[PDB]
């Protein structure tokens, strides 16, 4: 843990500290990483999520700015799982929602079949689909191809 | 044998619609 | 036992279902082999593999024997990938008829489609939503077709009638423990919904295709000739000839009707020159033999159509000089006009329709291409109104109204919960429960909404 | 290297004559529209070996007192008694008929043959020689516009 | 040509109103606005 130069003499001395040393000097780092890492990655997902509605949100604060420089430490962990979508909410207000994206999902996404399932969507949709149903035939596309990921994941 | 007897045999079928 | 046979079949399974495609190729591969070396056949009424020192006539019947086990492994592989979605998006469209237009309570299917006399047997069966990650359809068409019809005339129909008597019933003090009898699920497992699937997989056309690869494999054992039917695959199947294939299948009907015109063009000459012209028709051998004549009008008509069309000059250099009087003239304009409106202008025509389609699909792509990058998909604001920020129109269109976004955002609703939702997760996730989709941003967006 | 043979033998410097095109850019206009889309070509030529070999082997399997090609009479050799010479005469000589290949073997004249060897030959024609010529002329011609 | 002329006529029925003749752009600001336009202002079957 000292070679990679991450942690710090600090750091270091916490997380050895942090150590079961139960009289053997033996530690079974699979419940260790199972117990200091499981809630921590959903806490610091949620903090995440929140600091960048509030960035996206209150613009042209260099109060929040000078904390977002702190905390981008964490900040770009969770960059490839929250994701941001604008819905159309209360009357006339469009309204900007996150949520988290598994990896899973974002594992099966990049796939060749997926994508040229998406293309050939996207292009027999631009020539022949219409106006009117186009959310009607995008929402259906949408399905199919979460029903085929969940299959290729489940295999 | 079927090289008159191929289109006989093929109009063969429409006596039902020329009865009609 | 039960268990540890059941755990292998279904690892079993998830290979040949993630190997399909693999396993295509290969026998593809094969298929090849067998056609390259079945090019060393002789007649002796008795065809024989003579042509080498040894080592190719065993070879032929072993890798047949792979080739039929490996097509078998295809079409069983492909009945673990693909046949799913397809039952897939069938339970969806018919749940969807029956929630939004009582399709099978007050729109009853007509005659002239298959589909929906088929989905019949399967709305009354016990799991009839298998696979569309929902079971609350079934609810939702008996409250909202409950009191305008019969509330016990609906169930009667969509199953579970006798099932929700006796759940209100058991919801009183009275309710047992089911056991579990090991060989014993053949009454558990639903039989009318497997008839239904099958039914379903045996009108897939994909699956038709391979049942008849299978068959033909098969029949190569009969006769060694049968596996050059295999490389249809070549076309048929894998999309590395679409671009070529795609020009002359996209007309199609313009080739049919062409050559419809042909024949229709052919047999007015044929009419003429068997009216007026007599003594050409005279493809004498050897002098005093005369026969392939125009004495009758089939085979005039055959011999037009056979030689006349594929002369290359027209029909007069197959018939006789036209040096008698009364025809010098006649008979040449016949030829000539024969020559510039079968050979010159109607096989114009059938390239022209080759010729064109390639630039038609190309400037398809081009317009997919421009729709993709002058406008967004979603929003549909345009390049220019985002092209005012240092890259504005690729951070929006790969940020803010993602596609792939939307589709994880309709994956995490789905997969999330239900008591579980947020605000805005409850309203949008009400609105794809009606279909309505007003939820998304129809022409404007966080931009144009603030400065 | 092919200058310096041209001194052991004074016709390597044909092969020099192939700078007009693969040199100076004289004649990019032109070779252009055939090296644009090269795998389409490749491509048609390979699908017009498939079909002219399916064609080959029908007519291997159904058409024996046909190929018959005797000079002088009775003299007969050339014919379909074996898959590969049957599928050379016909990519060698069928396709460059120009009429497809009935023209290139005896008449049908005889019986339970009559209409299927016509049906047979007109295919031949309007698949190999009439859609399967226009498909390389036509991605010659696309690639200009 | 005939193919271009296809498309042109398809492309100025879809682009532009036949009577008024405006723009797509300036109706398309109301979640469809040009179709409510060419289907319920402006029809040509209700002209007739
Ligand atoms: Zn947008
Ligand atoms: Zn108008």
């Amino acid at each position: 843990m000292e070679s990679h130069k991450h942690y710090t003499q600090s750091e270091t001395e916490f997380l050895l500290s942090c150590a079961e040393t139960d009289e053997n000097e033996t530690l079974d780092y699979e419940e260790f990483v199972k117990r200091f890492h499981e809630p921590a990655k959903d806490i610091g997902f949620n903090v995440a999520v929140l600091l960048t509605n509030l960035s996206e949100h209150m613009p042209n604060d260099t109060r929040l700015q000078t904390f977002l420089e702190l905390a981008e430490s964490v900040l770009n962990y969770f960059q490839p799982f929250l994701g941001r979508i604008e819905i159309m909410g209360s009357a006339k207000r469009i309204e900007r929602v996150y949520f988290e994206i598994s990896e899973s999902s974002r594992t099966q996404w990049e796939k060749p079949q997926v994508k040229e399932s998406k293309r050939q969507f996207i292009f027999d949709v631009v020539n022949e689909g219409g106006e009117k149903e186009k959310m009607e035939l995008f929402v259906n596309f949408c399905e199919d191809t979460i029903f085929e990921m969940q299959l290729a994941a489940q295999i | 044998m079927t090289v008159k007897d191929m289109v006989l045999a093929f109009f063969s079928s429409y006596w039902s619609v020329f009865v009609t | 036992f039960w268990k540890k046979i059941i755990a292998y079949q279904q690892k079993l399974l998830n290979y040949f279902a993630r190997n399909f495609y693999n396993m295509r190729m290969l026998a593809l591969f094969v298929a090849f082999a067998i056609n390259f070396i079945l090019l060393f056949y002789k007649v002796s009424v008795h065809y024989v593999l003579e042509e080498s020192s040894g080592y190719m006539e065993p070879t032929l019947r072993i890798l047949a024997i792979l080739h039929t086990i490996i097509s078998f492994f295809c079409i069983i592989g492909y009945y673990c990938l693909k046949v799913p979605l397809v039952i897939f998006k069938r339970e969806k469209e018919v749940a969807r008829k029956l929630e939004f237009d009582g399709l099978y309570i007050t729109e009853q299917p007509s005659e002239d489609d298959i589909k929906g006399q088929w989905d019949r047997l399967v709305i009354n069966t016990q799991s009839f939503p298998n696979n569309y990650w929902d079971k609350f359809v079934k609810r939702k068409v008996m409250d909202k077709y409950g009191e305008f019809y019969g509330r016990d005339r609906i169930s009667e129909l969509l199953g579970m009638d006798k099932a929700a008597l006796d759940f209100s019933d058991a919801r009183e003090k009275k309710k047992p423990k089911k056991d579990s009898s090991l060989s014993a699920v053949l009454n558990s497992i639903d039989v009318k919904y497997q008839m239904w699937k099958l039914g379903v997989v045996f009108t897939d056309n994909s699956f038709l295709y391979l049942a008849w690869y299978m068959t033909m494999s098969v029949l190569g054992h009969y006769n060694n000739f049968f596996f050059a039917a295999h490389l249809l695959d070549i076309a048929m199947g894998f999309k590395t000839l679409r671009t070529i294939l795609s020009s002359v299948t996209h007309n199609g009907k313009q080739l049919v009707l062409t050559v419809g015109l042909l024949a229709v063009v052919v047999y007015l000459y044929t009419v003429v020159a068997f009216n007026f012209f007599r003594k050409f028709y005279n493809k004498s051998e050897d002098g005093d033999t005369p026969d392939m004549k125009c004495d009758d009008m089939l085979t005039c008509y055959m011999f037009h159509m056979y030689v006349g069309v594929r002369a290359g000059g027209g029909i007069g250099d197959e018939i006789e000089d036209p040096a008698g009087d009364e025809y010098e003239i006649y008979r040449i304009i016949f030829d000539i006009t024969f020559f510039f409106f079968v050979i010159v202008i109607l096989l114009a025509i059938i390239q022209g329709l080759i010729i064109d389609a390639f630039g038609e699909l190309r400037d398809q792509q081009e317009q997919v291409k421009e729709d993709m990058e002058t406008k967004c998909f979603i929003c549909g604001i345009g390049n220019d109104y985002f092209d005012t920020v240092p890259h504005g129109f690729e951070t929006h269109t790969l940020q803010e109204h993602n596609l792939a976004n939307y589709l994880f955002f309709l994956m995490y609703l789905i997969n999330k919960d239900e008591t579980e939702h947020t605000g805005q997760e409850s309203y949008v996730w009400k609105m794809y429960q009606e279909r309505c989709w007003e939820f998304f941003p129809a022409g404007d967006c966080f931009r144009k909404q603030y400065e």
